[PDB]
């Protein structure tokens, strides 16, 4: 049995914590009209009782209200929610004295979870970052429009990137085929100060592209070996699980 | 019936 | 338990400090109706009673009205809004003295909330004037037609400002390339009496128009490298941090 502990203030509003293993101790009087709240966000679904009669239940969202019409209101109140249920030992009062108020929990079950799960995209966001055992190329070349070049340009293997001046404009970025043809290839833009353009191919040549205004970057160093890419992401260190089974 | 049975029994037949 | 202070005037109206942990008691004699006045903007829910015959209530809106229409009253209140619940607990006063006509409540958390944010906009704005740690180039040439002349121009390594007297025809800016096409570029107006119009970029040239008269502006020191826009704001004091989540 849990029995609220009440508030500093008030001896009528008490804080308890909620426990699947455990049942609320209720001490009704009365008179009183006690203010049940539930988790934010909760879906109630169903309620009962031990007498339907012996307590009144007026439900809006996620707030319960209870009072006893009949004496000796000794029953049980089991109200089931979507993500939990919460159960009652409603107790009726014979002195009149020391009410319940209201009652608010404490969930120690959904912050729980909430942090695991915090603590897991932590786990795989410095997983991505991190970032080790990257090798880096830099044998890079260009010819062409300078205006508008790149103000630098390397690969890690796996993507290639150019940082502009913060300057200067965003240009066009076109893959490059031995024999002269110009390819889209998907571009994303990473870096603190969205000055750094990603591109998902490591590849001899390059053409840069803006108004009338072109420029061609040369590798000088195109290794086709390259590093296979085997656990499905960018990272070497964070696979990529099929959970949808199957 | 005294006041306060009034009082009780008001008490416990209102919603 | 608060006891709601007395007005100077009268006794007969009080003001109570709200809390969320205690419950407030409501003096109520015999035939006086009870004026609850809530405050702006809370959107009612829905209340419960001790005694649904005891207490007469009417209520539209942010004005809730109480009283006893049985004798011997001594019930409890919850009424819940969408932003907090009130609690009151009623004693039937026996001798039709020390009436209260209406309460009123004195909120510390909303208070609390809107100084801080205040200070919020107060180190916004600070941060935004305050503009110190920035640098100003001043070197540009002009040709053209002089009428439409600004009368100074000069840049802060993210943004340009031209300046005209009062007299001047505001005029079009347009954004030259390196070969001499022109593009729009968004511009701002600020200053004292709108005699400053501020573009969004920095370019080794510039060109004004209006009616068929022109003019062109020189950079004569264009820094490509400038300052990395770290914050996404004009300033380098104001983080821009992302609020929606999801």
């Amino acid at each position: 049995l849990d029995v609220p502990s009440s508030s500093r203030y008030d001896h009528r509003i008490r804080y308890v914590t909620y426990n699947p293993a455990d049942v609320v101790q209720v001490d009704t009087v009365l008179g009183v009209a006690t203010h049940i709240m539930l988790e934010e966000g909760e879906q109630y679904l169903t309620h009962a009782f031990g007498d339907s009669e012996a307590y009144a239940f007026a439900r809006k969202g996620r707030h319960i209200f209870i009072k006893p019409q009949a004496e000796l209101a000794n029953t049980n109140l089991i109200v089931v929610t979507d993500r939990r249920s919460y159960k009652f030992r409603l107790q009726m009062r014979n002195d009149r004295n020391g009410a319940m108020y209201e009652l608010a929990f404490r969930y120690p079950d959904t912050q729980a979870r909430q942090t695991r799960e915090a603590n897991a995209r932590a786990a795989v966001e410095a997983a991505f970052e991190q970032r080790v055992g990257a090798y880096y190329n830099l044998k890079y070349m260009m010819s062409g429009d300078k205006d508008i070049a790149p103000v630098n340009a390397w690969d890690d293997g796996r993507f290639t990137y150019f940082k502009f001046s913060a300057n200067a404009d965003l240009p066009s970025i076109y893959f490059v085929d031995a024999e002269g043809n110009e390819s889209l290839v998907p571009r994303t833009t990473v870096g603190s100060s969205n000055n750094i353009i990603a591109v998902h191919k490591v590849n001899p040549k390059w053409m840069i592209r803006l108004g009338n205004r072109a420029l061609a970057i040369f590798n000088e160093a195109y290794d086709p070996n390259g590093v296979p890419n085997d656990t499905g992401t960018a990272s070497p260190a964070v696979r990529r699980v099929n959970k949808g089974g199957n | 019936k005294t006041p306060y049975e009034l009082a009780r029994e008001r008490m416990l037949r209102s919603g």
